[PDB]
């Protein structure tokens, strides 16, 4: 129950363009994808907590 | 007795609700009642008097 | 002292002093020897209280009701949160039960 | 993070509902020994009565209020080659005027000797009482010298 | 906390004054005895292990 | 200071064997009385100390 | 007959801490602190459900 | 207009429902009135051993709820000292206990 | 988030309080029989610092 | 003969309050006759006979 939780945080898109990292830089530049990427840190972060 | 009244009274505490009266409507739905709307439900107290 | 927290405590009036720990007597194993030896001739009866809790209120709650709040269409978007539901209501059911 | 509140709060009940049931099983339904459990003087027994969510105790346990001082003696040394210590550890042999009792060190039971209160051991104290055969009497009231 | 810590924290005069290294004869127990106030205002200090 | 005057009064009262006017015993008789509560001791001379 | 006049002595006291009527004397015996102490943890419970 | 209900299950199967109106819901055909809630199950209540349990309320194998009891057991006493007649155990049997 | 945090942490020093106030009422005041409480041997006496 | 603890190598001279009496015997016991009871028991003097 606990690793099943963990793992589906993974999908979650946090209010950005896509949960995945690789999606958010072969749409934007640098200087905009950057900014939606610290959207799925913060939210994967607080998965872990 | 004197363990269970001279103690502040329960009101806003966890007491059980009356289900059956929650949805008559006879009167307007006190704290319990409230809380049922919601899907919070508790559960009768284990240790039975 | 009336109120006390660690080394500091405060009477009736205000005033700040500081506490000091109980006054006890310990008892002793007495010694097989030769001398003079002290035993207890006396005694009194003392009556002490102690509260442990035994129980908590169980509750459970309904994950469809408590945040779609019965809306047809927002059940069908919870479905979509496969593990969300399932995990809170298993958690707070076998808690109740054990 | 109201099933993290009220899983952490199972941990708090189930670990005091444990002890509450060690404190029937042992001090309410039982006497108990352990020192501290039951109280903090010597145990006797315990009641008990509903709460708010839990249970409460009512200890009953004696304190001691006044104490008795007597001249006690390690054992005996009979003929100067035979050694007598008494039987419990627990027990005190003391002198009162011109006889001899025993007495419980925990609680001043006073008891006659008996030739069963005591344990013969090989050799003697310097510690001893020195006493002889004849006069072991004046001891244990029950001795007789058959053999003599 | 600071109440049931307080429980257990209790003290003996008449106990407390045979912390000395002599009451134990052969036994060193002078790793664990309080140590000896420096300048008063204070009964004992920490041990040579604490 | 409540922690050296805790501890300190514990390792004393180890010393204590219930004698009139509060005498301290030699700490030979408290272990002797001590291995006394495992087994009646029946060595006069103690040796084994 | 001494123990139990002393023991009926302290039902009593045990009662009159449970209400209040004895509350500025509870200080004088470490047997009515553990009312005190009994009490302040029912409060606490009985303030922390909701 | 829909309040949640709780569904009791037992070997794959649905005993018995709780529901807060006088309706036979959930195709069972038997419905009677507890203290706080209303009962729906299939049973007939000719039973007194419990399956499911929680609290005062236990259900049957066939659903019907029945009130539970403690466990009766005999406690041990202290033999006094007196003249009088006094009860030994004679007889033994061994237990396992789990 | 930090409420959790020290609540969970009281839990684990509440138990551990126990166990040490019966471990100065059992190994350091009284002499123990009951085995592995105060070691792994027969008991004779306990210090506490 | 000598009687000892089991716990803790205590020898110590069999005295007639050491033993419990009980209605029979078991052939592992140790046979002797009334006659010859000093030997194991020093301070056993038979008063009848
Ligand atoms: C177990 O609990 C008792 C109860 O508090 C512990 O303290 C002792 O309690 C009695 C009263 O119940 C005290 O008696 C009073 O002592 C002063 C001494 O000057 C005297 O003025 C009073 O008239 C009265 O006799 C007793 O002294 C007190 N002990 C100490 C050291 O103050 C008791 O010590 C506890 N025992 C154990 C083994 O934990
Ligand atoms: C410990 O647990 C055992 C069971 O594991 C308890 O034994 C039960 O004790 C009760 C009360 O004595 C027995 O009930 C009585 O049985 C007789 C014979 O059937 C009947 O005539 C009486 O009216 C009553 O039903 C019960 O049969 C017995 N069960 C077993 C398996 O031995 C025991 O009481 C428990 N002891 C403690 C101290 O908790
Ligand atoms: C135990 O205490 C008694 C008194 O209760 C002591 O008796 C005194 O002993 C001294 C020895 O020099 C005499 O001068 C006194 O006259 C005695 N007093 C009485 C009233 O007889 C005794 O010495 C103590 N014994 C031990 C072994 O400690
Ligand atoms: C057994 O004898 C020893 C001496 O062989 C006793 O020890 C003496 O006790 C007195 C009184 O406390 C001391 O003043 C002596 O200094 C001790 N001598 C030694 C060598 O330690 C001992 O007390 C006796 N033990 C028992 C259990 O009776
Ligand atoms: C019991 O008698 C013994 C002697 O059989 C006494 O022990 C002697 O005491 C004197 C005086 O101090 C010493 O000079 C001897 O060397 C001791 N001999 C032995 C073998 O210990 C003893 O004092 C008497 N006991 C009592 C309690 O008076
Ligand atoms: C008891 O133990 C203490 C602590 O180990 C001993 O004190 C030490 O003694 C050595 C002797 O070589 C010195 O080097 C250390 O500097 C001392 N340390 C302290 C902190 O004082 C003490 O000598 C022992 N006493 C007895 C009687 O055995
Ligand atoms: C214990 O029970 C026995 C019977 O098992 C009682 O003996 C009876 O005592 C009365 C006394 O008036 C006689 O009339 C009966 O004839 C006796 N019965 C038998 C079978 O001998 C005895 O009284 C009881 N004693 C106690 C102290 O409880
Ligand atoms: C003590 O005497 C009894 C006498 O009966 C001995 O028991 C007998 O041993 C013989 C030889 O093995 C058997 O043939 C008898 O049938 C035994 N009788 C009993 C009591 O069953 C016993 O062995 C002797 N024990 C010792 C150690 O001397
Ligand atoms: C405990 O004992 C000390 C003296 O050793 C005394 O000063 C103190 O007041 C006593 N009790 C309390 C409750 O402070
Ligand atoms: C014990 O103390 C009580 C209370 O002072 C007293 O009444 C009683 O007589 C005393 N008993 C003895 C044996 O000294
Ligand atoms: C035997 O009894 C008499 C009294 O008839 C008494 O004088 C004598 O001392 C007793 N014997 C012993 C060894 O005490
Ligand atoms: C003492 O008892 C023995 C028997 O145990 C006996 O033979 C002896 O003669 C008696 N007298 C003496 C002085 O040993
Ligand atoms: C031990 O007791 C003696 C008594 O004279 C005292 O001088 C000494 O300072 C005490 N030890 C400590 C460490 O306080
Ligand atoms: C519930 O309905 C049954 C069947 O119609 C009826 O007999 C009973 O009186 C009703 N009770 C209540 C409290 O409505
Ligand atoms: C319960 O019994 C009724 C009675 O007709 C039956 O029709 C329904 O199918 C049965 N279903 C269950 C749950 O047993
Ligand atoms: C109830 O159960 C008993 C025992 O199984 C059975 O014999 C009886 O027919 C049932 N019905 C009634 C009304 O007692
Ligand atoms: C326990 O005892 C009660 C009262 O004597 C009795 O009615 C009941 O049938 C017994 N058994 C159970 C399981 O409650
Ligand atoms: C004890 O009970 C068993 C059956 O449980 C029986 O076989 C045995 O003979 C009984 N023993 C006595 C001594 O009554
Ligand atoms: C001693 O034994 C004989 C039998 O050998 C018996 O008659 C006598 O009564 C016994 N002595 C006593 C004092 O009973």
């Amino acid at each position: 129950n606990s690793l099943n939780h963990l793992t589906s945080q993974l999908r979650q898109n946090f209010q950005a363009i896509s949960s995945s990292i690789q999606a958010i830089y072969d749409r934007l530049d640098p200087p905009q994808a950057d900014q939606q990427v610290d959207r799925l840190i913060t939210g994967r972060l607080a998965a872990l907590n | 007795d004197i363990l269970f009244s001279k103690l502040v009274t329960s009101g806003l505490g966890t007491v059980d609700a009356d289900y059956k009266k929650c949805t008559k409507g006879l009167s307007i739905a006190d704290l319990a009642c409230a809380q049922y709307y919601n899907g919070i439900m508790v559960l009768p107290g284990v240790a039975d008097a | 002292a009336v109120l006390t927290y660690s080394s500091f405590g405060v009477c009736a009036d205000g005033s700040i002093i500081a506490v000091q720990p109980r006054n006890v007597s310990y008892d002793s194993v007495s010694a097989i020897v030769t001398a003079n030896l002290s035993i207890p001739f006396n005694w009194t009866t003392s009556v002490q209280v102690e509260y442990l809790q035994i129980t908590s209120t169980p509750i459970v709650v309904d994950c469809s009701t408590y945040v779609c709040n019965g809306n047809v269409r927002c059940v069908e978007l919870l479905k979509q949160y496969t593990s969300a539901c399932k995990t809170i209501e298993d958690a707070l059911r076998n808690s109740a039960m054990l | 993070v109201f099933v993290s509140h009220t899983l952490t709060k199972y941990t708090e009940v189930r670990a005091s509902r444990q002890l509450a049931q060690q404190k029937v099983n042992e001090c309410v339904k039982s006497q108990s020994k352990r020192y501290g459990f039951c109280g903090n003087g010597t145990h006797i027994f315990s009641l008990v009565n509903a709460a708010p969510e839990g249970l409460v105790f009512l200890h009953t346990v004696l304190l001691p209020t006044q104490y008795k001082d007597v001249e006690a003696w390690s054992g005996l040394c009979v003929d100067g080659i035979n050694g007598y210590v008494l039987r419990q550890p627990n027990l005190a042999l003391y002198k009162e005027g011109n006889y001899y009792r025993i007495t419980s060190r925990i609680m001043f039971e006073p008891r006659i000797p008996t030739i069963a209160d005591f344990v013969q051991i090989e050799n003697c104290n310097v510690t001893f009482v020195n006493i002889s055969r004849s006069e072991l009497q004046t001891i244990v009231p029950e001795y007789i010298d058959v053999n003599k | 906390e600071s109440a049931d810590v307080s429980e257990m924290l209790t003290f003996d005069k008449k106990a407390f004054t045979l912390a000395n290294v002599s009451s134990f004869g052969d036994y060193n127990l002078s790793s664990v005895i309080p140590s000896l106030p420096r300048s008063g205002s204070r009964v004992a200090g920490r041990s040579a292990i604490e | 200071e409540r922690m050296a005057m805790y501890t300190g009064s514990l390792i004393g009262g180890i010393a204590l064997g219930g004698l009139t006017s509060a005498a301290s015993i030699p700490f030979s008789l408290a272990i002797q009385s001590r291995l006394n509560y495992v087994a009646l001791q029946t060595d006069v001379l103690q040796e084994n100390q | 007959r001494i123990l139990a006049a002393s023991f009926n002595k302290a039902m009593t006291n045990i009662v009159d801490a449970f209400t209040g009527v004895n509350d500025a004397i509870t200080q004088t015996s470490q047997a009515l602190q553990t009312v005190a102490t009994a009490l302040n943890k029912i409060q606490d419970v009985v303030n922390q459900q909701g | 207009c829909n309040p949640p209900d709780q569904l009791v299950v037992y070997q794959q199967a649905v005993v018995g429902a709780m529901l807060s109106e006088n309706f036979t819901s959930y195709g069972f055909s038997n419905v009677v009135e507890m203290p706080k809630f209303f009962y729906a199950s299939n049973g007939t209540y000719n039973c007194t051993d419990a399956v499911l349990t929680y609290s005062s309320f236990g259900v049957c194998a066939d659903g019907s709820i029945i009130a539970v009891q403690p466990r009766n057991v005999s406690y041990d006493s202290v033999s006094a000292i007196v003249t009088a007649n006094l009860s030994i155990p004679f007889n033994w049997t061994t237990s396992v206990q789990v």
